[PDB]
């Protein structure tokens, strides 16, 4: 039962999480200028809302 | 105020670079000569770099209501001038293959260097806005210098529209800040507040829109999506300039803005910048995990490294070594990016027309270009914060600054992002040392190789002995 | 005041009567009577006009306050006009302003 | 000057709203020229006489002359986009509408909480602007000349014919 | 007796209308139109701020803003002309080759 090294697998789990997160973030680099402007507007809204809350 | 001959002595690199712009333009008007105009541009940039000595002998004082010249301005002027000189040196062999006019490149590089000098000496919202624009517009021209190439035209269009949007965001932010305050100087952005009322709503909104524009110009998340496309589509010397000089100058003027403003120690801006720095580090490292092109990989690298710089910036008021950490990190990152983008530019030169693909194909580089492979892997180690390299000294400075101010989330983010960077930087290095399936000779190509070799030797030597760099950064201290 | 508001009302009546006169002329013309890719040189010259026009606005702002700015302002505007003429010489000498090649 | 300011602002808002939704490029440019004249009237209402003069001289007399020049150079008769009308369908424009409405709400909430003594509208002449332009703002003028030179060189290099 | 808040609100309305026009229109010329609207709204906001404080600084930065606007419109229309020359359409969704 242990020959597959379960502790090594559980410590390699963060590498798989990082790979999945990198793929999910790279989905947002679609190359569309309208999406880039929309993301800048979204970030402006987010920054302003955070500054108004705090 | 007014203008003095002593103020003219403190004006020396700006005047020298502007005179070089006029001289090179008149020389192009006389006769289009590539070698002569490139020589005139590098002579003017070296003259400004030498006149930094006379600026230092003149002292530190306020040349205009707009400009303030001190040691910090000298250091960042020197960094921007070195980046511009390296850009010219890498650009000459690339421009040897360009069928259209090769002479406007150096004119635009000189004008962008002038904007970088203005940003280094900026002490005002007017000078900051003008320096940002004076960096951006020649970069619009340089990114799309090969407009017949489709990728470069795409990068130029994306950069132009997005940076016009960011400049308008920054302008509206300065408008709200000036409406709240009434003074445009850096020292008075929140001076008319008191008794714990530093979190003025209109001032916070104006600084937020300014943060939007500057975080575009610094590739900070979520204003970061332009960076890999513009870095890939642009010519490789343009990628060198855009990665080094623009980022260094804009971060320096952001450093002065957050040091001199009485609203720079507001907790809301501090938390917003902490969120942006955390997201920038993590996202820029995660998106470079599965990148096969070196330009997009270096763009995500720039995102992560500007996140590290922002972490060093957040602890400005709490800590005392934050500016010196930023200076050491910026010198190390400048040399590492100069070497990496110089290897890219030397292996992508001459420009073989707008039809042939500009793919790098870094695998197996050692077996036909061994010295470039050694320089490139030294840069890849240096960007990873691995010791024997100056990039490790910068990472150590960022970690020490974060530990001093108890920014533990940022310290953990720095460590996690450093591990992810270790993965992809080391993958690039071992791919350089693998085996490839299949596999210039002028003195300017040799000069570019000498530049990247000197950068590699500087990175190694100041990684094993960083005390001269620490001393000459601590000598460059702005007015308190 | 009285003279200033009178001049403002006179200018307003000037605008109103001019617009009404042109509109009435066109209405009378309509009612009366029985019934039955360019080259890049145009962009280049318009762009040159725009750039030299904003540099002209800088010179407009300087010209109305020459005596209050002194010889220092003359030196600064001389540098400005020298850069203007260097740009103009650069444009002419490379054939940008030549309509025919 | 109060009634002039509000009517010019309303006209500018309505003309800009017509600009961002129109499909004909020349009609959109005409509405934006109307908006620029309205914003110049706003400038004249607030005493910024030089700013309004340059708004009609340069913004509504040079830059969109260049825009109309480019539009008639391209002979844009509404091809391959006027046949679509994609931005008028809800699924394209409602999302950015909420984005801009939220940003406007946040900026308005920030604006309403500032010290406001009112604008007296005292006319700031172009002589004072020229004095400040060549006094405390010398390097701004020189580096703005360099900036316009850079834009000239860039636009010449990109917009050639060959 | 014109409030500063009203002028700033008008400028913010024009800025967000320009941003909406920049986002929702795929035509590159309408995006350049939106960029002109946003930078003119920023310049108007600065003029309002300078007129409230009774300073020429607002008009000076208005001048710098429109210098930037003129040069940016020049570069943007040159890039638009080049795009229409080499691909005959102004739809920017075609110009999306770099991704990932
Ligand atoms: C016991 C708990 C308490 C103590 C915790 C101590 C933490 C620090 C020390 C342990 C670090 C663990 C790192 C685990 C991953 C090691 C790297 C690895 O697995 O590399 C191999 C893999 C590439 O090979 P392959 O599997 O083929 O991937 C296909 C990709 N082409 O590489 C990849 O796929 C790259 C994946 C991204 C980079 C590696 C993952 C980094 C994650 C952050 C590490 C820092 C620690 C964060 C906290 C961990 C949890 C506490
Ligand atoms: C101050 C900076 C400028 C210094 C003076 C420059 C004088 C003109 C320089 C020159 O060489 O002018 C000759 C030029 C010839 O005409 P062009 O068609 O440009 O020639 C192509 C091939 N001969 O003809 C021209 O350039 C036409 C005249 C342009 C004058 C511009 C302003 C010059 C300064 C007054
Ligand atoms: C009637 C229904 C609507 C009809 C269509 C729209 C027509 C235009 C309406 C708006 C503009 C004109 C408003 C009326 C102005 C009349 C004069 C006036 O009120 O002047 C006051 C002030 C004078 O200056 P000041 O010295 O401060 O005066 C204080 C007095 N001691 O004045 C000032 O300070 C400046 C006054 C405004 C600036 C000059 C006029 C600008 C006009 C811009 C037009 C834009 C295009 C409109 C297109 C409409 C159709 C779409
Ligand atoms: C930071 C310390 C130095 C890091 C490395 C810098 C580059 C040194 C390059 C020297 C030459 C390397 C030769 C490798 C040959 C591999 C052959 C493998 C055969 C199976
Ligand atoms: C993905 C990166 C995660 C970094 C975690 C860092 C945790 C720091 C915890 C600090 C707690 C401070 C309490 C006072
Ligand atoms: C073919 C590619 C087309 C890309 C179109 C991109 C359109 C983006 C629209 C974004 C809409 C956001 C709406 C508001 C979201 C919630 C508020 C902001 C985040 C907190």
């Amino acid at each position: 039962l242990l020959k597959r090294d379960p502790l090594n697998s559980m410590m390699n789990i963060p590498a798989v999480l990082s790979r999945f997160a990198g793929k999910g973030l790279l989905l947002s680099e679609n190359g569309y200028l309208r999406w880039y402007v929309a993301s800048m507007s979204i970030g402006a809204v987010v920054v302003l809302a955070l500054l108004m809350v705090l | 105020m007014t203008i003095t001959p002593q103020n003219l002595i403190a004006l020396l690199p700006l005047l020298i670079v502007g005179l070089t712009v006029v001289v090179v333009m008149l020389s192009i008007a006389w006769r289009r000569n590539h070698f002569l105009n490139a020589t005139l541009s590098v002579i003017g940039l070296n003259a400004a770099l030498v006149s930094l000595w006379f600026v230092g002998q003149a002292g530190a004082m306020d040349v205009t209501p707009l400009m303030r010249v001190d040691g910090f301005a000298m250091l960042y002027t020197g960094l921007v001038l070195l980046a511009s000189l390296a850009t010219c040196t890498f650009a000459y062999p690339w421009l040897e293959g360009y069928n259209d006019n090769k002479d406007e490149f150096y004119l635009l590089v000189l004008i962008a260097a002038l904007g970088g000098i203005l940003l280094a000496n900026a002490n005002h919202l007017a000078s900051l806005f003008l320096g940002i624009e004076l960096i951006s517009l020649p970069l619009f021209g340089l990114v799309g210098y090969a407009f017949r190439q489709k990728r470069s035209l795409e990068a130029s269009i994306k950069y132009t529209i997005l940076s016009a949007a960011a400049s308008s965001f920054l302008l509206f932010g300065m408008a709200l800040v000036y409406a709240q305050s009434g003074d445009l100087s850096f020292v008075a952005l929140g001076k008319n507040l008191g008794d714990g009322m530093l979190n003025e709503p209109l001032l916070l909104a104006g600084f937020g829109l300014m943060i939007v524009g500057l975080g575009f110009k610094l590739s900070l998340v979520p204003f970061h999506l332009w960076t890999p496309d513009v870095y890939q589509g642009a010519p490789a010397p343009v990628s060198t300039f855009l990665a080094t000089a623009s980022k260094i100058a804009i971060f320096g003027v952001v450093m002065r803005l957050f040091l001199y403003a009485p609203v720079g120690d507001s907790e809301a801006i501090r938390v917003v910048l902490a969120i942006i720095a955390f997201a920038s580090i993590i996202f820029g490292n995660l998106m470079a995990l599965s990148q096969t092109n070196i330009k997009r990989l270096l763009g995500y690298s720039s995102i992560s490294h500007l996140g590290y710089l922002l972490v060093a910036l957040i602890a400005l008021q709490t800590g005392e070594m934050s500016m010196e950490a930023v200076g050491v990190y910026l010198a190390g990152y400048l040399f590492s990016s100069l070497g990496a983008f110089g290897v890219v530019s030397l292996m992508s030169s001459p420009y073989r027309g707008p039809d042939a693909d500009s793919l790098f194909s870094y695998r197996g580089l050692f077996w036909h270009r061994p010295i470039l492979a050694a320089v490139m892997t030294v840069m890849m180690l240096s960007l990873a914060g691995i010791p024997m390299t100056l990039g490790f000294i910068g990472k150590f400075y960022v970690l020490a600054v974060g530990v001093q101010a108890h920014l533990w989330w940022l310290v953990g983010a720095v460590v996690v992002g450093s591990a992810i960077g270790l993965y992809y930087y080391l993958r690039v290095a071992v791919s350089l040392y693998l085996h490839a399936p299949e596999q210039p000779s002028n003195w300017q190509y040799s000069a570019g190789g000498i530049v990247v070799l000197i950068s590699a030797l500087l990175v190694l030597v100041l990684g094993v002995w960083p005390q001269p760099l620490i001393s000459i950064v601590r000598l460059a201290m702005p007015l308190m | 005041s009285t003279e200033v508001i009178a001049h403002h009302w006179a200018f307003a009546i000037f605008l109103i009567v001019a617009i009404g006169l042109c509109c009435l002329m066109l209405v009378g013309g309509w009612f009366l009577g029985g019934r039955a890719r360019l080259s890049a040189k145009f962009y280049l010259v318009a762009m040159f006009f725009v750039i030299f026009d904003v540099e002209a606005l800088y010179l407009f702002a300087w010209s109305t306050s020459i005596r209050e700015s002194g010889w220092v302002g003359f030196v600064e505007a001389a540098i400005f006009i020298f850069v203007l003429l260097a740009g103009l010489v650069y444009l002419v000498r490379i054939g940008a302003l030549d309509w025919t090649p | 000057m109060e009634f002039a300011f509000y009517i010019c602002g309303l006209i500018a808002i309505l003309a800009t709203l017509r600009v961002i939704t129109h499909t004909n490029p020349v009609h959109a440019l005409l509405y934006l020229i109307i908006s620029l004249l309205a914003i110049s009237g706003v400038f004249f209402s607030l005493g910024a006489y030089f700013a309004g003069a340059l708004e009609i001289i340069v913004y509504a007399g040079a830059i969109m002359v260049l825009f109309v020049f480019v539009v008639m150079m391209l002979n844009l008769g509404g091809s391959e986009i006027e046949q679509e009308r994609q931005w008028l369908k809800p699924q394209v424009w409602i999302g950015p509408a909420i984005l801009s409405a939220i940003m406007l709400v946040v900026i308005v909430y920030a604006i309403l909480g500032v010290n406001d003594q009112g604008i007296d509208g005292t006319p700031i002449s172009a002589k004072a602007v020229g004095i400040t332009l060549f006094g405390p703002y010398v390097l701004a003028v020189e580096l703005a000349s360099m900036l316009l030179l850079a834009g000239l060189v860039v636009a010449f290099h990109v917009g050639r014919e060959e | 007796m014109i409030p500063l808040q009203h002028g700033l609100i008008l400028a913010a309305i024009l800025f967000v209308l320009g941003l909406t026009g920049l986002v929702i229109r795929r035509n590159l010329l309408f995006m350049l139109i939106g960029l002109e609207i946003m930078i003119n709204a920023s310049a108007l906001a600065f003029v309002v701020a300078g007129s409230y404080w009774g300073q020429t600084d607002g008009q000076v930065m208005y001048i710098l803003a429109i210098s930037l606007a003129a040069a940016e419109a020049s570069i943007g229309l040159a890039l638009l002309l080049q795009l229409h020359r080499r691909r005959q359409n102004l739809n920017i969704d075609s110009v999306s080759e770099m991704r990932g």
